[PDB]
RNA sequence: GGGGAGCAAACCGGAUUAGAUACCCGGGUAGUCCACGCCCUAAACGAUGCGCGCUAGGUCUCUGGGUCUCCUGGGGGCCGAAGCUAACGCGUUAAGCGCGCCGCCUGGGGAGUACGGCCGCAAGGCUGAAACUCAAAGGAAUUGACGGGGGCCCGCACAAGCGGUGGA
RNA sequence: GCAGCCGCGGUAAUACGGAGGGCGCGAGCGUUACCCGGAUUCACUGGGCGUAAAGGGCGUGUAGGCGGCCUGGGGCGUCCCAUG
């Protein structure tokens, strides 16, 4: 069974970039939408539009890559090198505001879900809250 | 200019009828105390010779290194099949903190204070190799912005 | 046992000039002049490439031996220096240069570091008014490190100051030869030090 | 020069042995064959030719290489017709990674050419004679074109890339531009400047190079 | 308890051999087939827990639907992108990228033993240590040698031939 | 005879025993014993199971763990503030 949504998502994303696709589909859902909402505004991706595949609702997340390298294997640096769920189901991990992590000397980002909504470590702290720390991405 | 530093040398055996014809292995690190560091694996029948060989190799596989006030702009762990390497930036006054190999490589990178740690197989060769792809990955705050633009 | 044995031999072990006897380690003879090889029956022998450890080591000692101070204090200092907010290295030399016995030396109230000790243990030293015999003492900034009224007319000390009219004092120090006094201005900066050492190696050494 | 819509030539080539990555470059299947979208090929060309022109007038060099049996004679021609170096016969492992070690062979040709003109010919053994005569022969086969290489080329015009992947591999590691008359069977991911096109057809290679070399010339100004 | 053609532990003889309680030959009882009941282990092996999603294709093949020189679903194979792997290898039949959940490992030998309990008619099985003792045990690859392994090729190496030593 | 471990010693021992010399530390220096450490070698951080030790011989399902899209109530977990 599909045991963790977000998780799948992240993996479709992760799994797509690696092969270098332009965009990748993925089951829609307000929440998942708010995460993609972040990515693009954070710049890890171009953007995403709502869609219907044979009648079902899907989110087209549009991939973003780096320039063509020189020399051998000109496989472009990927905008999203790292991306993993931190709090998994059956080992959920909530953090306190003090405890919010700094990612990659603050190069990456972290996304939680606070009672004031789904956020970025930076935003959270600016916001004075903490919550389910969904994922690392850099 | 460039400072040759000797990682390590090993003598290997190739077999044959009635003898154990040997072969020498050299590992060198080369750099500027600025930020270019080469690294070669020079193999040869005579050591001074292998060394001389490794020399050549290294001067080619150099790696420009970003250098915020003497340290590394951001942590990184890099798996090298076997060995893994932790690279973690620290404050001035802490001084390099690794072993023989990564030191040698960082030392010449002009890295000054930094926090290492070796894990998994501790094969000089690999470890080294790892500390390379290690450094090769590092990216500046700048370098990243440039990466997500437009 | 706070060392005290054959000296300008260490001037020789390190291969760098160790101003351990003062006058003389200026005449052709801190021995490094004309016999730079290290001691031992094998001094004149070709030396193999020194392990990372070796250098880290030899360099600790170079520091240490200069100040001529039992590892136990030396290491203690380095510990106390790690606990202070600062550049773990520069601060080291900080206290290192702040010891009463050293000060006296820099103040010129003595031919050498060693000599300075005695001067202290024998109590020819005033400190902000009172005498002091504990060298290891830490001279705070703004202290009048001086000479005891009693000691002023001394064949040694006298002949020393006589020399001072002719040498500038460390930038972090003042002294009124005329009255044989001297003040400790402010902790000296790394840039101000002359030492032929590389703290980094010293630090690097204490993490093994 | 610029050339028409001469479709009477490279519509498509390989069966279903293709390379997925090549997808972007095909129109459709017809009788079990991939047919290359030419309207597109045109968009490539307009770029690839833009590049060469830049090279030509900038006064660079381009090594022409195609070992395929068909293009064989045409490689020779075109490079000859152009002020260029080519590899007709066979491609030697390293005419770039190991250029300096190869260039030494050139010298051998240079040095033997001499003796077969000087008095010191017959005057000295006849066993060696043949033993040398042969050496020329072989050299004047492989290096026939390679001779014009004073240093490393500013670009490699490759015919069938997937066949010369070595020569590509090399160029790819020395940072030298790669141009190719590639088709269905190639992996575009490694050609700096591709040209989607049939190639076994003499009519293909013959056109692609013609207009290419023609371009080169009108670029220099002759 | 029934059944018993053939095969065949053990066992009877035969030959082989320094010997043969074996490999070869001739016989031969349990057994092997059936019913009921017990035993329950195994290289019970893909030596690869079950389920869901995602990641280029090519080709052979079983099978189903389609507008059937092509498309589309399910299964079995071989080659193979990216990726992974110590390496061999794996590769939409994952040893790839991920989530759930179960089982199991934590140096070799001593030991699958000892002791204890459970189970069984018995044979035994399941669970399962330590003392002591050793610095290894171990995987995959390399180069070699080597095989009463293979292919191919040489030399008065054999054959073919003449002449001899071994005798006096 | 040494020895923590790999080992050293059968007439050329930087590995035994003395000596010269040297390094290290100094009223101390060694040794043994025990704790944490190195050991991400019990792995929450931070491990594994094709051949290296490791998938239960298979199935069935009990407790239990884990669970799809939209909207609302409650707010227990969870986050923030103050306070003891
Ligand atoms: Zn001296």
């Amino acid at each position: 069974m599909l045991t963790d949504p977000i998780a799948d998502m992240l993996t479709r994303i992760r799994n797509a970039t690696r092969v270098y696709k332009e965009s990748t589909d993925v089951p829609a859902s307000r929440f998942k939408e708010e995460i993609l909402r972040i990515l693009a505004r954070e710049g890890f991706i171009k953007g995403y539009e709502r869609v219907d595949v044979d009648g079902k609702p899907y989110l087209r997340v549009y991939l973003k890559y780096g320039p063509r390298r020189q020399g051998p294997d000109p496989r472009p640096e990927q905008v999203i090198h790292h991306i993993r769920r931190i709090s998994k189901p059956g080992r959920r991990v909530y953090v306190g505001v003090k405890e919010i992590p700094r990612v990659r000397r603050g190069l990456g980002i972290a996304i939680l879900s606070t009672s004031k909504g789904v956020l970025t470590d930076r935003e959270a702290r600016k916001l004075g809250v903490g919550g389910e720390l969904i994922c690392e991405v850099w | 200019d460039f400072e040759e530093k000797m990682i390590l040398i090993r003598r290997t055996a190739r077999m044959q009828a009635g003898g154990r014809r040997f072969r020498f292995g050299a590992l060198v690190v080369v750099g500027d105390r600025q930020g270019r560091v080469g690294l070669g694996f020079g193999k040869a029948p005579e050591v001074p010779l292998a060394v001389q060989k490794a020399g050549y190799y290294a001067r080619r596989n150099m790696v420009e290194v970003p250098l915020q006030n003497g340290t590394i702009p951001h942590e990184i762990e890099v798996e090298f099949g076997a060995s893994k390497i932790v690279l973690k930036p620290a404050a001035p006054g802490t001084g390099v903190i690794a072993g023989a190999v990564p030191r040698a490589i960082l030392e010449l990178a002009g890295v000054t204070d930094i926090l290492t740690k070796e894990l998994g197989s501790r094969n000089p060769i690999n470890i080294a190799y790892a500390t390379m792809e290690a450094l090769r990955q590092l990216r500046t705050k700048a370098d990243v912005e440039r990466l997500r633009k437009g | 046992g706070r060392y005290i044995g054959p000296v300008c031999r260490l001037c020789r072990r390190e291969g760098v000039k160790l101003y351990l006897k003062g006058e003389r380690c200026y005449s052709p003879k801190c021995a490094m002049e004309r016999r730079p090889y290290p001691p031992g029956q094998h001094g004149q022998k070709r030396a193999r490439r020194p392990s990372d450890y070796a250098v880290r080591l030899r360099e600790k000692q170079k520091l240490r031996r200069i100040y001529g101070i039992s590892e136990r204090q030396f290491r203690n200092l380095f510990e106390e220096a790690s606990k202070k907010k600062g550049v773990t290295g520069s601060v080291f030399l900080g206290l290192l240069e702040s010891r009463l016995d050293n000060v006296v030396y820099r103040l010129g109230f003595a031919v050498s570091r060693r000599q300075a000790r005695q001067l202290v243990r024998h109590g020819h030293i005033t400190v902000n008014g009172r005498r002091v015999d504990l060298p290891s003492y830490r001279v705070r900034p703004g202290d009048e490190i001086a000479v005891a009224e009693k000691s002023r007319n001394l064949e040694l000390i006298r002949q020393n100051l006589e020399a001072m009219k002719g040498r500038k004092v460390g930038p972090w120090l003042s002294l009124d030869v005329e009255g044989m006094k001297g003040k400790f201005l402010r902790l000296p900066d790394r840039e101000d030090l002359a030492l032929p050492v590389n703290e980094q190696l010293v630090i690097e050494f204490y993490s093994r | 020069v610029k050339e028409l819509l001469e479709a009477g030539v490279h519509f498509g080539h390989e069966r279903k042995r293709w390379n997925p990555k090549f997808a972007r470059y095909i129109y459709a299947e017809r009788n079990g064959i991939h047919i290359i979208d030419l309207q597109k090929t045109m968009e490539e060309l307009e770029r690839t030719f833009r590049f060469i022109e830049d090279l030509a007038m900038r006064g660079g060099t381009i090594l022409f290489v195609g070992t395929k049996k068909q293009a064989q004679d045409i490689v020779r021609m075109e490079a000859e017709r152009a002020g260029m170096p080519y590899v007709n016969q066979r491609w030697l492992g390293g005419m770039l990674t190991n250029f300096k070690t190869i260039s030494q062979r050139v010298h051998r040709l240079e040095e033997l050419e001499a003796l077969f003109a000087s008095p010191e010919i017959e005057e000295r053994p006849k066993k060696e004679q043949v033993r040398l005569k042969h050496e020329l022969e072989r050299l004047q086969k492989y290096l026939s074109g390679f001779r014009l290489l004073k240093r490393l080329p500013d670009a490699i015009f490759v015919v069938d890339p997937t066949k010369e992947a070595i020569a590509v591999r090399e160029a790819r590691k020395l940072f030298i531009p790669v141009i190719a008359l590639a088709d269905t069977d190639s992996d575009p991911d490694l050609v700096d400047y591709i040209i989607p096109g049939n190639d076994d057809a003499i009519r293909s290679i013959q056109l692609i190079l013609s207009r290419a070399v023609d371009l080169i010339i009108q670029a220099r100004g002759g």
